[PDB]
RNA sequence: GCGAAGAACCUUACCAGGUCUUGACAUCCUUUGACCACUCUGGAGACAGAGCUUUCCCGGGACAAAGUGACAGGUGGU
RNA sequence: UUAGUUGGGCACUCUAAAGUGACUGCCGGUGCAAGCCGGAGGAAGGUGGGGAUGACGUCAAAUCAUCAUGCCCCUUAUGACCUGGGCUACACACGUGCUACAAUGGAUGGUACAAAGGGUCGCGAAGCCGCGAGGUGGAGCCAAUCCCAUAAAACCAUUCUCAGUUCGGAUUGUAGGCUGCAACUCGCCUACAUGAAGCCGGAAUCGCUAGUAAUCGUGGAUCAGCAUGCCACGGUGAAUACGU
């Protein structure tokens, strides 16, 4: 009941080296417990291999990463008298990039390898060829809210 | 059973650990801190009478 | 060659009667220095501010301490006396 | 005494004792004393310690040498539940 | 000269700035050292690299206090200050990115009854 | 599966009382057909004008039970705090069906 | 090979505490006396290396040797009546901790 | 992780054993005015028996020696 | 000068007294007015951030045990002294915390960066000894002067290679240190060895909106000794808020 609604929201310092915004907050979301040198370390040693072993462009090929597992449609449940019906809507501009980033690491901690440098950077190249966990778990977002496209609107 | 126990308190004991601080005004052992030698509620009640110098009640 | 050490609970008294002394001082001593403001050194308590329960809700007192320097480089005959002389009030401590 | 400058032996427990060695086991000694850790010059010999209500006699071996008389006087009365 | 003091958090950096070729210097050590992370590296060149002279000035710095990262953000407005000192003309330019305003952010004090400056202990309903 | 916790001051907890406690506040069970393990905070309390107290609390998830009862014995105050419970149990689960079934 | 079969996998100053009685720091005076590196592998030490092993860990003190000694000691204070025996023979927490909570890793599930 | 901002003896308010009855703590009684402390023995200690000393200061005094009363003392209940 | 050292100077920081500064002050739009939206100046803009400050009253809420006190009760004891024991028990149930279940990690070597406090029957350095906890020693300090007191995460190199393990440390045997008249019931710490449950936790449930959560160290009260509790200090430092 209580609130009065938009706020405002944080800044992103462009970041060297690879100067980018996804990246520095990349950065941020695979931090733990405010250990900056760490997180940021395993990342910029990440790209070399990114370089190393498909060599194209570590600016590149992490863009259309992102750009193939950012979700377009959303779920947004709500419950209705006797049943709760999952109702399709969009996604906003800013919770795109937010739901990839998030999507990314869940996935990365997960892949089950001897390193978390080398499981992030492989997670990427997967996602840039349309295959993995990421890639997958957006398909299971579209496959569901297209299957309720009935009261989208409604 | 406390005349008794300030009474006690006051005579030298057997040796140096047995003896202990006892709060001047009403005599609780507990909480009893010694650069005032007052206890938590004795010395509470006469600070805010203006009669500890130097103490005052903290904002910060 | 002699320096003073000025200690109160309230500055106010302390300003005051460090004042005092600076123009005594001068008459005889006129080598003084102005006072230096030594840092204040400050001391909470916290209390329990019930009785038996409730040890959430709490209590904080404080003592803050001030100090001042006076500095004489080449003192007169009467210097000391003056200094003598001059009794500040309670409140405030004075050492040679 | 746990250090150097130890062995702890209460006085008026270890002066009786002392003088018991021509009795060689044939007086109990009613004693209070349970800091006090036991000697070779008590071995054989059976005292009574309290343990916090009456007086439990114990027999001193040899084995018994460097410990304190209230190790073999339990006093919580535990039976189960 | 081109006095600049600036502070952040707990940290107090006075920057006395001259016409030399860029070299930086910090307690008498090479700055290379003092600040290791090249992206703590880039922040202190912010006030260099809005008016086009980071390589015309050497700073001679003289911080104390804070942690590591204390300096690398008080030594910006350290250099910011006393560059608006060399020329007025800079003012605009680095009004824009903020520069000029020294960080209000401060760690807060511990209250009684909580377990830090916020943090409340767990509640248990029965 | 109920697990109580009877807080007696100026009262002794004697067993015949500790049973009658028991067995009373144990037929709530029909009501809700799934009460997950939970512990009952019960006081007794009785005055020098032979008033008797009862409080009681039964912390299931979404329901918090209350009830507190002052008559004139102890097992008087008992027998009447069960009306005061029961009432809870059926106003909370019928709110919750009735409603969402518009 | 030194006692009991050691890990080949592994290496000499890891795998020498594999026997009961031995430990980390104590691995590094027997590999000090046999003049050998604590970084080789323990699929590769010579029969020099490794006699000298033996005849340094043979004056320390091994297992069984070392085993019964310890249960010697319990069973001592069992019957001579002290408090210990009781704990001991009861299962409850020796030392000084206490008992209403928390004594499971003695006393068992 | 509440009184308790610190339970090995003390704290301690509880229990066992060993002890005292104007009393451990204040007032008014009466004789001396310092009163003790210490060493030895029995001592678990409290306490029982002996010796050295108790020097008050200025008719005043506070304490202490000695027995009596008025009286004291309760962390006993609401 | 080995070192801000010494000589020298308050230039800068610094400490603390007195002042300025933020008040919808100004401008534009909107409104009739309160006011609202945006912008400039400024370090700070809309009660800037945080504290102290808790209205009439409700719960016969808690405290006769901090203190005081009406009435009732005991008084060769329900008052007074001493030693020993206990408040530390244990089939079990619940609440609040600490440490983990490892590779963003363990181990080894080098090195940088704080704030806030305490110290006279007190803090206790250099030096020497011991693997260690610690011992001798006595400098200086009634302290912006000396001590407590080397901050830790972080950074840089090597190694371990996904296992109940070089993770985890409970538990236990032996040998020690320190306080105290005294460490068995019943203290803290050190050395060697033993090596447990535990590989992210069911139903349920808690905290937090920015220097916050998260994480890492530091100090103080009580204190001869003893805190994973309490009260304060700083280092690094997020994600999200469509909305009712
Ligand atoms: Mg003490
Ligand atoms: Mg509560
Ligand atoms: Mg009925
Ligand atoms: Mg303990
Ligand atoms: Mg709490
Ligand atoms: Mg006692
Ligand atoms: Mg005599
Ligand atoms: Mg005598
Ligand atoms: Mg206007
Ligand atoms: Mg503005
Ligand atoms: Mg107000
Ligand atoms: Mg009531
Ligand atoms: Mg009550
Ligand atoms: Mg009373
Ligand atoms: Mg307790
Ligand atoms: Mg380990
Ligand atoms: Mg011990
Ligand atoms: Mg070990
Ligand atoms: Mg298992
Ligand atoms: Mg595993
Ligand atoms: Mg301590
Ligand atoms: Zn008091």
């Amino acid at each position: 009941m209580p609130r009065k609604g938009p706020v405002a929201k944080r800044d992103v310092l462009p970041d060297p080296i690879y100067n980018s915004k996804l990246v520095t907050r990349l950065i941020n979301k695979m931090m733990v417990d405010g250990k900056r040198g760490k997180s940021q370390a395993i990342l910029y040693s990440a790209f070399d291999i990114i370089a190393q072993e498909t060599g194209k462009d570590p600016m590149e090929v992490f863009e259309q990463a992102m750009k193939n597992i950012m979700p377009l449609l959303e779920v947004k449940a709500r419950r209705v008298g006797g049943a709760n019906y999952q109702v399709p809507i969009e996604v906003r501009a800013d919770r795109r990039s937010t739901l990839g980033l998030r999507w990314l690491v869940n996935y990365a901690r997960l892949r089950g390898e001897k390193t978390m440098e080398v499981r992030v950077a492989r997670e990427i190249m997967d996602a840039a060829n349309n295959t993995g966990a990421s890639v997958k778990k957006r398909e299971d977002t579209h496959k569901m809210a297209d299957a309720n496209r009935a009261f989208a609107h409604y | 059973a406390k005349k008794s126990m300030i009474a006690k308190q006051k005579r030298t004991p057997k040796y140096a650990v047995q003896a202990y601080t006892r709060c001047e005004r009403c005599g609780r052992p507990h909480s009893v801190i010694r650069k005032f030698k007052l206890c938590r509620i004795c010395f509470r009640e006469l600070a805010y009478k203006g009669q500890i110098p130097g103490v005052k009640k903290a904002s910060w | 060659k002699i320096r003073i050490r000025l200690k109160a609970y309230d500055h106010r008294i302390l300003d005051q009667s460090a004042e005092k002394i600076v123009e005594t001082a001068k008459r005889s001593g006129a080598s003084v220095s102005g006072p230096i403001p030594l840092p204040t050194e400050k001391s909470i308590y916290t209390v329990l501010r019930a009785v038996h329960k409730y040890k959430d809700s709490r209590e904080q007192f404080e003592m803050r301490t001030h100090k001042r320097l006076i500095d004489i480089v080449n003192p007169t005959p009467q210097t000391v006396d003056s200094l003598m002389r001059l009794d500040l009030p309670s409140g405030v401590d004075i050492e040679i | 005494r746990s250090l150097k400058k130890g062995p702890f032996v209460d006085d008026h427990l270890m002066k009786k004792v002392e003088a018991a060695a021509e009795s060689e086991k044939k007086q109990v000694i009613k004693t209070w004393s349970r800091r006090s850790t036991i000697f070779p010059t008590f071995v054989g010999q059976t005292i009574a310690v309290y343990d916090g209500r009456k007086h439990v006699p114990v027999y001193v071996q040899e084995d018994m040498v460097g410990h304190k008389l209230g190790e073999f006087a339990p006093t919580r009365t535990y039976r189960g539940h | 000269q081109y006095y600049g003091t600036g502070r952040r958090k707990s940290s107090v950096a006075r920057v006395r700035l001259v016409p030399g070729d860029g070299k930086i210097v910090i307690n008498n050590r090479d700055w290379e050292d003092y600040i290791p992370f090249a992206a703590l590296r880039e922040v202190i060149k912010q006030p260099l690299v809005a008016t086009e002279t980071l390589g015309n000035y050497d700073v001679l710095v003289n911080v104390h206090g804070g942690g590591y990262t204390g300096q690398a953000g008080a030594i910006r407005h350290g250099v910011a200050r006393a560059l608006l000192q060399v020329a007025p003309e800079y003012r605009p330019a680095l009004k824009s990115a903020g520069l000029l305003t020294r960080d209000p952010r401060m760690k807060e004090r511990k209250k009684y009854g909580l377990k830090g400056a916020r943090r409340a202990p767990q509640f248990s309903k029965r | 599966m109920l697990k109580y916790n009877i807080r007696g001051e100026n009262i002794e907890v004697t067993e015949p009382i500790r049973d009658y406690v028991e067995k009373k506040i144990d037929k709530l069970e029909r009501y809700f057909t799934e009460t997950p393990d939970a512990n009952v905070h019960v006081n007794l309390k009785v005055y020098s004008d032979k008033n008797a107290k009862v409080e009681v609390t039964i912390p299931l998830p979404n329901l918090v039970l209350r009830a507190e009862e002052t008559s004139g014995d102890l097992y008087a105050s008992i027998d009447l705090i069960v009306d005061k419970l029961e009432r809870q149990i059926r106003k909370h689960k019928t709110k919750v069906n009735r409603k969402f079934r518009d | 090979i030194a006692g009991v079969d050691v890990p080949r996998e592994k290496r000499i100053v890891i795998s020498l505490t594999y026997i009961y009685g031995i430990g980390k720091q104590t691995a590094k005076e027997v590999l000090a006396e046999a003049g050998v590196s604590e970084d080789t592998r323990t699929r590769d030490l010579t029969e020099e290396e490794l006699g000298k092993i033996r005849e340094i860990l043979d004056r320390i003190k091994v297992e069984g040797d070392l085993r019964r000694e310890v249960n010697l000691n319990i069973k001592r204070l069992i019957e001579i009546g002290s408090y210990r025996g009781m704990r001991h023979r009861r299962g409850l927490p020796v030392r000084g901790q206490n008992t209403k909570n928390n004594a499971r890793t003695r006393k068992g599930p």
